[PDB]
């Protein structure tokens, strides 16, 4: 019932900017968290950003700190990741993931990326 | 009841998080029983159950799988429910409680499951919310102890159809207390089994099981005392939401809780003694080894030195060729051993 | 920033044998670590969360364990589809971090 | 007027004035330099690391108008957390904890904070602290601390302290897990010592965190005009964090107190096993050596004449008796 | 009428008059000084210690119009802390404690608070009290105690006495600290004596704390007409501190119970170690002496006379037997 | 439950008989204290009828029936005062936990008076039943002796406000006196625990086990009595029956708090006795450990030495038993060195 689809990537010259849109079906972005993750082909996964549209709190990776801008249109129920000044390493597949937190102790909280999108190439 | 949702570290502000470890399934089932007709409505969608807020007839909404936090938030918003009530609903690790609001009554209760062949007592939190003429109910795993009420509503047995939502809440709480009673019966069975096993076969597994029973009884105590308190508060004054004609029935439930409380310490006492018994019992086993060892010394250790006293390589030894000296001394030795064995038979060792 | 190391870099094995992958952190994280599968050309799929808890629909052959800051994933009874690339995460901090990635082959 | 603490190794004074435009800071032992900042309209963070020197503390108190009683309390390192309020200044004492992974103990330091006008004065005891996050936030303009008045500085100090409490909780959780595998799989006496040390540490954590919860709750609910109405929700956040810490410490104590039971009760059945081996070996060999002594008795009048081969018969008798002892045992399977 | 206090050594009267404009000090032991000061406008506080001098206490009671039943309760010392409310005054019974070294038994002290108009009095049996904080607060003009009436005086005295439990539990913490090493490296009878003396002290402490909470609740709930608000939340705070005391004492009780359990374990393990040493010796030597007694026979005909230095061969066999006997213990980690 | 609350049917008894359940038949007495604001009159009789006309007395009256073993008097009082036969059966049912029953006409309370005799460390219970009806309070006692003497002194000399108020205040006063006696017995239990601690620590005697176990059973029964009494006082405070008049409802909260303290004390005492058993086991373990050490230190020196003695009991054709240059003195030196090493090892390991 829950589906994530990404659009708006695939090719852009280095030094430019491009915005990837994440559309969620059978699922409300209001009550969950949306994560953008990166993976260069043949390499490992790399977390990029996280947005919680309920409050607007925004978290960015140490690689792309300030470089990117993540937001979420609750009315349109989408998550936007706008990348600026694309570098050589940024050519990779970008994945959109649903997040839900769980409980370990009263002081430690952790989330699991249970749902994932298809993932779109960007160069 | 506080005006502010309590914050957490490491979470974005205003986040509601499920706490328990149950995520297998999700289900919604609605029972709108009227004075003459009833309906059963099972579904997975949440927009279908929401319109049932303003139904004139009493309604029983049951939601399984509160791991789906968004459904809980949506239903709370649609019913005018405080955010802290939702935080309490989704926080499993808390004792049973009751809170009175102007528009609804909120109750947190525990129902237990006990498994044979795996002596684990498992607690599942259920939240009851009496709002207007409806009863919202939040479980966290499939299966409950409220089937008898379901058959009562289905087959018109009893009084439930005649009455309003307060009687439905009473029926649910009474069913939960009856489940507590059957839990106590199961624990009685296991504690008798454990008492016999400890008293006649003390090993390490018995001590592990006995301490497991100790922790289970402690958890039952910790969950049954707040249950007694909340039943008391439910029947004591409760002006706004519950009609007076119902508060005698709640009275009975209160009585039951008291009984349960008494019983648990009875059980507690037994297991609180059981550990001590085990020690004695295991010492008894060691004593038996003692007995054997003592015997194998008493009739064998002394004989040796007499078997050495006149078994020396001593030149000045008179009885070297006495007339049948060896048979007579060996007969005396056997007599000594026999009489000392009889002496230990006098002590019954 | 916090970094997680996942070893071995590769593991070649047949079916029916226990497969163990270990995963550690620069500074200890309580249990907010998760284990994911990845097929070639497919998005990652969650296997384990909270370092010891099976997901829903995941088969029980997989099993996570914790020992201080040393997390492990074990496959007691392997199945032919198990061969894939396995990843950790860290969820203790707001700055999520994966492992390097371990690929299981025949 | 004596320093109760036993640490006098190092002393330093460090100050930062800051504003929206630009900030200045210095690290010098001069005590007169802090005085003019009393008149600064900007907010300033003034820290005196060494409190062993009573003269500097007295001078700071007399310049800033601290009452003598709380000034004496500042030197009293053995004091439970509390608050005190005045018409111009407020005084709060907290504790900072250092825990080592290898050495299973924790060290406590008394950190005093005084908020007055536009200046926040900290009295530590030694070098090394957990205010590096907020300090770097001020230096690098990260966050909104520079925009806000002097009160957000006190809020940020308390925030950093509770974050340090959280990292300590992470370490304690780590050690508790490791100890869980240890007691489950390697039960011995140094495990008992380690568990007892951990229990004492959690007891200390509880008895210090509860007064700190009271400190934060009183600072929030009282909300004097000095503490301002703009930092109130942030203090509510710190209060909720303290709630988290207290619940975590409580459940950790539950676990660690429950760890030791089965091992302690496991005694007195190993004595059963040592008795079992002792008795099985004794009841075999001691009667056998008695038989050897009887048939080896040097009496000079015995049937030493062989007839049938006697030595093999005696050895066979010894073997048969040993076998019958072996058979007689484990019939009741007690061993 | 009848004196029942155990102590009669000292007899001292000390009165404090606290006001915004000034503070008035009492010295000497003039009994007739207090009576004309009955109706002073400013709130006043009177300590009379050593009520063994009965004539003074009956004189001051009669001059103050106190109920004779209240005097009978005051003279009686085997009385639980309870409060009685009257139109003219209010009567509170309470107990102080003190702890001592080299004689480990804490002893109590009957103190009868009496609040009449703006006057607050109490009757101690021994010199000294835990009222030093409130006394120095009054003398040195700290906080807002000076401005408020005698109800805040009662609050301050009760709060100081409640906070005395903090130093009592700190003394108990020190004693537990000593007992830690005392039991972890010297399992001995006096360790048991000391530990359970601590246990009885803690249970008696909680037993006395319960009526203290009861009387604080009785003051806090009724809201007497004389106590016209502005001090009730302070009494609620004292209730919170009482809850803190109860929790901390329960935690200490759990710690010392664990200590008694670990002493049990240490004794059992010492028995195990001794009997394991016996077991190892017997195991390694019984077959050896059996082999030695095998060749101690006196047979005329033997077939084992010579095997290429057979005696060294049997010595090597015995050595191998001893080696394997001592070694199979090593794998099992026995000792 | 509460199914129609009708009379039971025991099989040994005839269909309707009410039987006394306790074990006291020595005493019988009726003590009446009829008091008002200005005067008070009291007397003692054995003729039940002479106390019947006090039901309709406007002033409060305190009837006391000592020796409930006479079922005829109890049944006569119940018939006259309109008390249900089930309540009479509960009155005569000594073996019963405390409870409180609210009826339209009267309030029924069951309480236990505990007595503890030192030097015979068992405690005895005596059931006392209270029935508050209109302007009268009936008390039923098993045997002579009661803790209600301070209430009688208050009534006689006109101390306190007890003379002015109604029968509900008298019921409060009786229950308060009973709870004070409970505090007294808890103090005696504490004394017993102290003495037993001395005995169990210093002298690990056989009979100390019996004393500790009977003390533990006494604490169990004390808890099983305290808890229903706490529920009784809670119901008196909160359920506010019409006969309490609502002016004395703050008086019952004090007794409720007293019961709370009593329950806390009994729980702590139970834990302390649990610790007593462990300390006893510790001392007995040390007692056996000493003799175990003695046996060990004898054996570990005299098994190797007897082994040395036996190893040269060998008889071969070619033998080394031929003495070297003073072989016997060097053998004695070797055994002495072995013994010295072993005794040093005992000194090093610190036992004997
Ligand atoms: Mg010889
Ligand atoms: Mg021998
Ligand atoms: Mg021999
Ligand atoms: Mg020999």
């Amino acid at each position: 019932e829950v589906q994530l689809v990404e659009s708006g990537g695939g090719l852009v010259q280095p030094g430019g900017s491009l915005r990837l849109s994440c559309a969620a079906s059978g699922f409300n972005v209001s009550y969950y968290s949306i994560h953008w993750v990166r993976q260069a082909p043949g390499k490992g996964l790399e977390w990029v950003a996280s947005i919680s549209s309920s409050s607007g709190s925004t978290s960015y990776a140490d690689s792309v700190k300030g470089r990117f801008t993540i937001s979420a249109d609750t009315s349109k129920n989408t998550a936007y990741l706008q990348m600026n000044s694309l570098r050589a390493e940024d050519t990779a597949v970008y994945y959109c993931a649903r997040s839900y937190w769980y409980y370990i102790w009263s002081y430690s909280y952790g989330n699991a990326m249970d749902y994932w999108g298809q993932g779109t190439l960007v160069t | 009841e506080e005006k502010r949702l309590s914050a957490k570290k490491g979470l974005p502000p205003g986040t509601l998080v499920y706490t328990g470890k149950y995520r297998e399934d999700f289900e919604i089932e609605v029972m709108n029983y009227s004075i003459e007709e009833f309906r059963e409505f099972k579904t997975t969608d949440v927009e279908s159950v929401l319109p049932f807020r303003d139904s004139s007839t009493p309604t029983w909404i049951n939601i399984t799988g509160i791991h789906r936090t968004d459904v809980v938030q949506r239903v709370g918003e649609f019913f005018g429910i405080h955010p802290l009530v939702l935080e309490d609903i989704l926080n499993v690790h808390q004792r049973p409680k009751v809170e009175f609001f102007e528009n609804y009554v909120f109750i947190v209760l525990k129902m237990f499951t006990y498994d044979k062949n795996l002596h684990e007592l498992e607690s599942e939190q259920v939240s009851l919310i009496l709002t207007k003429n409806c009863v919202l109910m939040f479980q966290e795993k499939i299966g409950d102890v409220f089937d008898p009420v379901r058959e009562r509503i289905r087959y018109n047995r009893g009084i439930i159809r005649k009455k309003r939502a307060d009687y439905l809440l009473y029926s649910l709480i009474d069913a939960l207390v009856d489940d507590y009673f059957v839990l106590l019966e199961k624990i009685d069975d296991e504690i008798d089994v454990l008492e016999e096993e400890v008293l006649e076969r003390p090993e390490k597994e018995t001590v592990q099981r006995t301490h497991q029973l100790k922790r289970n009884l402690v958890e039952l105590r910790k969950t049954i005392w707040p249950l007694r308190e909340v039943l008391s508060s439910l029947y004591r004054d409760v002006p706004p939401l519950i009609e007076k004609e119902t508060v005698p029935y709640f009275r009975d439930v209160y009585d039951h809780t008291i009984q349960i409380a008494d019983t648990v310490e009875t059980f507690r006492d037994i297991v609180s003694g059981l550990l001590d018994v085990y020690l004695s019992s295991v010492s008894n086993k060691t004593n038996e080894v003692m007995k054997v060892l003592t015997i194998i010394a008493t009739i064998f250790m002394p004989l040796t030195f007499i078997a050495g006293i006149y078994g020396m390589n001593f030149e000045y030894m008179p009885e070297l060729r006495w007339k049948w000296g060896y048979p007579v001394v060996l007969a005396v030795m056997g007599v000594i051993a026999v009489i000392m064995v009889v002496y230990f038979k006098k002590k019954k060792w | 920033d916090i970094q997680m190391t996942q070893s071995p870099s590769s593991l070649s094995a047949s079916v029916g044998d226990r497969v163990t992958i270990t995963c550690r952190a620069s500074q200890s994280v309580s249990s907010a670590v998760a284990w994911y599968q990845q097929k070639p050309g497919k998005a990652p799929k969650l296997l384990i969360y909270s370092a010891s808890s099976l997901y829903s629909g995941v088969p029980s052959r997989f099993s996570g364990s914790r020992s201080g800051t040393d997390f492990t994933l074990t496959i007691s009874s392997l199945q032919p589809e198990d061969f894939a690339t396995y990843y950790c995460q860290q969820s203790s901090s707001s700055l999520i971090t994966f492992g390097q990635g371990t690929k299981v082959e025949i």
